[PDB]
């Protein structure tokens, strides 16, 4: 079992209109914690065990930290606007960097460009470079690349500086983070002459990863059944998800639904 | 490249007339960010309409949840009217109340 953050960050240019727009976002193990606006300029929390004043040693570098990239990443911006000749146009920026550790301790770190919705320019650590995903993003490419200092410092980020970041989260984080709730689990239908539609959901759990399938006689059906799950996220942490099944009426019972979470002992098993 | 929204409305608990649930509308997939959402209640779009924050996946499309606390009932029909760029008119999703 590995842990993961990552920061995300997003911007928009203004078509000939001056600045941009602004946000920045921040993920411990998919669970996100904190946010950052331009338009507010104020670091807010997303978590309990990540607060303004609760441990606010922390929240006093992360604010910095963020307001940095902010400097960074309007930096780039303008690099990469400016490197395919765009100006009274309307663009998007978009980054996602972060490390994943290991559970021993060896990390794994990323460092994506997103221009108006596309690949653009990715770090690669190991070679100390970055790849330009398409011919427009090369001249930004041989920009960075011109002194290998921006690519040591990036790295340097991304091996060091933020896998100690994310161990100092874990640490708050204990009790909340690794915290599984498991979901509920109702099989509803919809009747009628021709079909019944069979429906299963899992309700209220977290963390997102779940397995829901159907059974035919108390035996697993074939995978290629039914579409998979369809999870979808409540504006409280919590998940859900639902798989369907369309039976001829009368042989419902035949068919029973299985859901399996982490946060749950045992398969669970229900009747509709 | 410009991706146009999926839409997809749903409670947060199976619904139960005059019982507390929630109503949520949740867009992704799309590009740009640029979007507008409402919760509609026979037609009426809703006010005090709660939402999660921007965000977007490995592919760059955004996604973005919307949800309100509601009592549901027989007469009453809910939908999420969604506009975007990659869209003519505004789109409506009824709320299916199964889902």
């Amino acid at each position: 079992r590995s842990h993961s953050l990552h920061y995300l960050f997003m911007g928009a240019s203004e078509q000939d209109l001056g600045l941009s727009l602004f946000e920045a976002l921040g993920y411990v193990d998919d669970q996100l914690f904190v946010f950052y606006d331009h338009e507010s300029r104020r670091v807010e929390p997303r978590t309990p065990w990540v607060s303004s004043r609760i441990s606010s040693q922390m929240w006093l570098q992360l604010s910095q930290s963020l307001k940095g990239w902010d400097h960074m990443f309007t930096v780039d911006f303008w690099t990469i606007m400016e490197n395919h000749n765009h100006s009274k146009e309307s663009h998007t920026l978009q980054v996602i960097l972060g490390c994943e550790m290991q559970e021993d301790n060896s990390t794994e770190g990323y460092w994506k460009y997103g221009y108006d919705g596309q690949d653009h320019l990715e770090f690669c650590p190991d070679t100390l470079d970055w790849r330009a995903a398409e011919p427009r993003a090369w001249p930004t490419k041989l920009e960075w690349e011109r002194h290998k200092i921006r690519a040591r410092q990036n790295r340097a980020y991304l091996e060091r500086d933020c896998p100690a970041q994310l161990q100092q989260l874990l640490e708050l984080g204990r009790g909340v983070l690794d915290q599984q709730v498991p979901p509920l689990v109702k099989v509803t239908h919809h009747v009628t002459s021709s079909v019944t539609t069979l429906r299963c959901r899992a309700l209220n759990y977290y963390p997102q990863n779940i397995t829901m399938k159907w059974l035919k006689d108390k035996q697993p059906m074939d995978a290629k059944e039914f579409e998979p799950k369809d999870v979808l996220p409540n504006g409280d942490g919590t998940y859900q998800g639902w798989i369907t099944l369309a039976v001829p009426p009368g042989e419902e019972q035949r068919y029973t639904c299985q859901v399996e979470h982490p946060g749950l002992d045992q398969p669970l098993i229900v009747i509709w | 490249i410009q991706r146009t929204p999926k839409i997809q409305v749903y409670s947060r608990h199976p619904a139960e007339n005059g019982k507390s649930n929630f109503l949520n509308c949740y867009v992704s997939g799309f590009h740009p960010s640029d979007i507008e959402v409402d919760l509609l209640k026979n037609g009426e779009r809703i006010e005090k309409v709660e939402h999660s924050d921007l965000s977007f996946s490995k592919d760059w499309s955004f996604y973005l949840l919307y949800y309100t606390e509601f009592t549901p009932t027989e007469k009453d029909e809910y939908a999420c009217r969604v506009n975007h760029v990659t869209l003519s008119q505004p789109k409506i999703v009824k709320w299916d109340r199964d889902m």
